[PDB]
């Protein structure tokens, strides 16, 4: 996402969980902390779109 | 030229956590609980020293009659 970008991905702001040590449950902890940074992108694209053609 | 975004004006709502209240912690649990457990055995050492005050009573009646 942030090293090549798609479609206006690159003017808003996020942080990529990352984990420690190779287990599941380091595997699931990055499943909730990247369920807390949506809320983040959804709420700063609600304020962005301009109006245009589709 | 009827589109969706407000004026201005929104939140935001966080994403942040925080869920941690307590609720007598560290050692405060151990005090009260060893507290009980004595008030426990305090009130037995006394119905339990009854209850054998009434049983001796109890052999005697038998011993009483029984020629």
């Amino acid at each position: 996402r942030k090293t090549q970008p798609y479609d206006v991905y690159d003017q808003v702001e996020f942080d990529v969980p990352i984990g420690s040590r190779g287990d599941c449950y380091d595997r699931y902890l990055c499943r909730v902390e990247e369920m807390r940074q949506s809320i983040r992108i959804i709420s700063q694209c609600l304020n962005k779109m301009p109006p245009g053609e589709i | 030229k009827q589109d969706m975004p407000p004026v201005g004006g929104y939140g935001p709502i966080d994403y942040k956590r925080n869920l941690p209240r307590r609720g007598l912690s560290g050692y405060s649990m151990f005090a009260v609980g060893i507290g009980a457990l004595l008030f426990g055995y305090w009130s037995m050492m006394k119905w339990n020293r009854e209850r054998r005050r009434l049983q001796i009573e109890d052999f005697e009646a038998r011993i009483a009659l029984m020629p």
